[PDB]
């Protein structure tokens, strides 16, 4: 589908109600296997599972390993840009 | 593959 940019945002108290599967070293995009209902991802409205996460905050990760993945994603706060497909 | 929740 459409590259999308979707607006997050998040207090420093939550995650950001995502569960993220995949990485480079698997061959396959970081993917979004879960929008958990109520958190931030879910209320922001833009993100769904299956979605590829292409960059957060200017940060590309078409090419990131799943754990360099999560430290870059959890690093981010406050009002954080995606940058997402699906396919 | 791995699943981290974030």
């Amino acid at each position: 589908g459409p590259i999308r940019k979707v607006l997050l945002l998040k207090e420093d108290h939550e995650g950001l109600g995502i569960s993220i599967t995949g990485g480079k070293e698997h061959g396959v995009p970081i993917l979004i296997s879960e929008i958990h209902p109520g958190q931030p991802a879910d209320r922001c409205g833009g993100l769904h599972v299956g979605d590829a996460i292409l960059a957060v905050n200017g940060v590309n990760l078409r090419d990131t390993k799943h754990k360099e993945a999560v430290t870059i994603l959890s690093q981010q706060r406050g009002e954080i840009e995606f940058e997402v497909v699906y396919v | 593959w791995p699943t981290s929740k974030i």
